[PDB]
């Protein structure tokens, strides 16, 4: 569970994210791509390669999924339930990948937000992004 | 694990300018503050209260730089990581009986470190790269239990 | 999450433990010892051999908090909100170890009611387990 | 992987009694049914709408069998199953590039049905071992991740 610290320092590291959002949710892909090539199978449609206009909109679909889930944070396995149901039923992605993308995000924040990134606030989002694991895997059927 | 010489020399050129008075105790104070299970194998260690207590400790930066000691050994023998850490798999899996997934966390946690450090010098290839070092180590470590 | 079917085959199951439920419960963590060494250090208190009274009596609690899960599957983080403390605080149990005992939980029902066993059963009784597994994990602090 | 006398004689003579026509398909199905995310991999087998479905699908049975081989294989092989898995490692990791987290599942789901088929004969040691055979053929099919 979140505490209200978590929900404090979560909104404030995602608040200085800001127009940069869609980038690192770019920036996160491309290291998990790299990284964890297993990955790479879910986007057979996608070209991968550095500076992909897909890798580019893709990132930014994910920044505003976890925006959408810091704004909702009380209420995430409703702001999230579609999403849920799309990666589970329909792609079938394996949870152990969302371990995989987590901390790829984690990295990408530590690399651009250096001041926020402190123990404490590395603590919080690491158990932000796995409530959002939680609830995107919730659906296998 | 086989990197490429692109990848060694990434790695290789990263570590140079790597802390080794700081990084090590900087990983393990994350490991005990993101995962606090892990505070269980250092009761010895005194305050762990709260995350500044965690990173202050000076046991934890000194046990750190034996952690950071035993990474800068994997990278200089990145064909032979079994033999390597034979006696810390035996300490680590025999004795002390840690869980091997928490090797692949504080592998990972480290990764967070260095991205801390280096900022968009820590690129997702040099990532990459780092991935395939603390992998290697972490399995080499757990190969006690395999 | 749990479906209405998951839930009427948990129930189901669970029901035809009966009065074996402590004992159930006494050879899970028989099996996760011996099959899982490193489980072993939780329980230095503990003679952790075969007829133990310690294990027998432990087995009970165990089942004895699945049977209030089971009965309160709706109402899980709440009923078990004691249990998530003492395992994640003070206990600091690591969270791969929930998947242990969930696995060998398995394989004593297997052991035990092969004709309740069946696919289907099995997969409701892993979510059962798996979410069990999700709230005693939940408030490491 | 090293198994004692008693738990190599266990395991033996365990196996022995398999319904090698059977058990395979059997573990494949379930996991098919349990985690679902494996069918992922198995598009071309058809019917996998329904628990029943799966566990009647002849494809299922029949590549089931052939997964069960390999374990048969691995058995033979205890000190040798990185190169008894070579070939599976180079299809499953290079070609299919399947999380191997899921080659421990499927090794899990084959102990529940070896305990779903023997019931009090898989003993808790009996388990222990079969746990460290199927730990084995896991680590060794998943070499070429590491
Ligand atoms: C923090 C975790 C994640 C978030 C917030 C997230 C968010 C999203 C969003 C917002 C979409 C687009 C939804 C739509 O267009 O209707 C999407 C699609 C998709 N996601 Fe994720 N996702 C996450 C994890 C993952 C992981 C771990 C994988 C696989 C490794 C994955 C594979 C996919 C695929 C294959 C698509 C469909 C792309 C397409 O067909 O165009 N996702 N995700
Ligand atoms: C890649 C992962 C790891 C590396 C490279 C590593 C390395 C080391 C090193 C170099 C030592 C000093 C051994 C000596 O004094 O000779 C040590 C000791 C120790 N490690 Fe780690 N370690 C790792 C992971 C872990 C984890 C995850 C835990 C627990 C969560 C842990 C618990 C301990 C403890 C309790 C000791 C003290 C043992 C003693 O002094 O008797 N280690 N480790
Ligand atoms: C299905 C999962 C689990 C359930 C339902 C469960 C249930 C329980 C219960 C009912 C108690 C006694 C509570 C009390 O007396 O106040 C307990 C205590 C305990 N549990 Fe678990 N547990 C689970 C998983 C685990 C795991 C995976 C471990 C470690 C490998 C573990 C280690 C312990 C320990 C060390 C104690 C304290 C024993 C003592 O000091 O006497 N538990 N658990
Ligand atoms: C211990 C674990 C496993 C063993 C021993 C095993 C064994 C095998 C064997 C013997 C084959 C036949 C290869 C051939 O025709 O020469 C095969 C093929 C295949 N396996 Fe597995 N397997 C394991 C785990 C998995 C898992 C977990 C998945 C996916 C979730 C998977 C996906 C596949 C697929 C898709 C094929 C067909 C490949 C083809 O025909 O080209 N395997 N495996």
């Amino acid at each position: 569970v979140l505490s209200p610290a978590d929900k404090t320092n979560v909104k404030a590291a995602w608040g200085k994210v800001g127009a940069h959002a869609g980038e690192y949710g770019a920036e996160a892909l491309e290291r998990m791509f790299l990284s964890f090539p297993t990955t790479k199978t879910y986007f057979p449609h996608f070209d991968l390669s550095h500076g992909s206009a897909q890798v580019k909109g893709h990132g930014k679909k994910v920044a505003d999924a976890l925006t959408n889930a810091v704004a909702h944070v009380d209420d995430m396995p409703n702001a999230l339930s579609a999403l849920s149901d799309l990666h589970a039923h329909k792609l079938r992605v394996d949870p152990v990948n969302f371990k995989l993308l987590s901390h790829c995000l984690l990295v990408t924040l530590a690399a651009h937000l250096p001041a926020e990134f402190t123990p404490a606030v590395h603590a919080s989002l690491d158990k932000f992004l796995a409530s959002v694991s939680t609830v995107l895997t919730s659906k296998y059927r | 694990v086989h990197l490429t010489p692109k990848e060694k020399s990434a790695v290789t050129a990263l570590w140079g300018k790597v802390n080794v008075d700081e990084v090590g105790g900087e990983a393990l104070g994350r490991l005990l503050v993101v995962y606090p299970w892990t505070q269980r194998f250092f009761e010895s260690f005194g305050d762990l209260s709260t995350p500044d207590a965690v990173m202050g400790n000076p046991k934890v930066k000194a046990h750190g730089k034996k952690v950071l000691g035993a990474f800068s050994d994997g990278l200089a023998h990145l064909d032979n990581l079994k033999g390597t850490f034979a006696t810390l798999s035996e300490l680590h899996c025999d004795k002390l009986h840690v869980d091997p997934e928490n090797f692949r966390l504080l592998g990972n946690v480290l990764v967070c470190v260095l991205a801390h450090h280096f900022g968009k010098e820590f690129t997702p290839p040099v990532q990459a790269a780092y991935q395939k070092v603390v992998a290697g180590v972490a399995n080499a470590l757990a190969h006690k239990y395999h």
